[PDB]
């Protein structure tokens, strides 16, 4: 739609599991919300583990 | 607001190599405020509002 | 509007009943509300009972 949602031909919004953390993965159990596919730029990340 | 103070059971869990870890049911008796959508009369008897 | 701009000029409101089957006709296709049907009950179109 006009601001990132996956949405059906009427107007309705698909649900699923929402993602989160740095780095994101999804957590297999929360209550379920909208879907936005985001058009901002990956932040850096700094070196940790070699 | 004032904070609450809850039991948390984790009752009829089970630990027999099915794989991977997955939550399999939450629950609890917590809502937001709504107003009256519609009634409706069920066929045993009683009188519901959603 | 020509320059690439929207503004409201207003919004129909809904108005329910708390009882239908009272109200009586006055010849044309409208009703008159009346005693044993209730206060008017305005609203609005989205939410709620409408």
């Amino acid at each position: 739609d006009e601001n990132r949602n996956l949405v059906n031909m009427q107007g309705m919004q698909l649900t699923g599991y929402p993602a989160t953390g740095t780095p994101p993965t999804i957590q297999q159990g929360a209550n379920p919300a909208p879907i936005t596919i985001p058009n901002t730029l990956m932040a850096a990340k700094s070196t940790t583990t070699a | 607001a004032t904070a609450a103070t809850f039991s948390l059971s984790f009752l009829n869990s089970m630990q027999q190599n099915t794989g991977a870890n997955n939550i399999v049911a939450t629950n609890q008796n917590g809502y937001k405020p709504g107003d009256l959508v519609s009634y409706q009369i069920n066929n045993d008897g009683t009188v519901v509002g959603n | 509007y020509s320059n690439e701009q929207e503004q409201v000029l207003g919004q129909i409101v809904l108005a329910n009943f708390a009882n239908n089957e009272g109200l009586a006709s006055q010849g044309d296709n409208v009703w008159a509300a009346t005693q044993a049907s209730g206060v008017a009950l305005l609203g609005t179109a989205g939410s709620g009972n409408f």
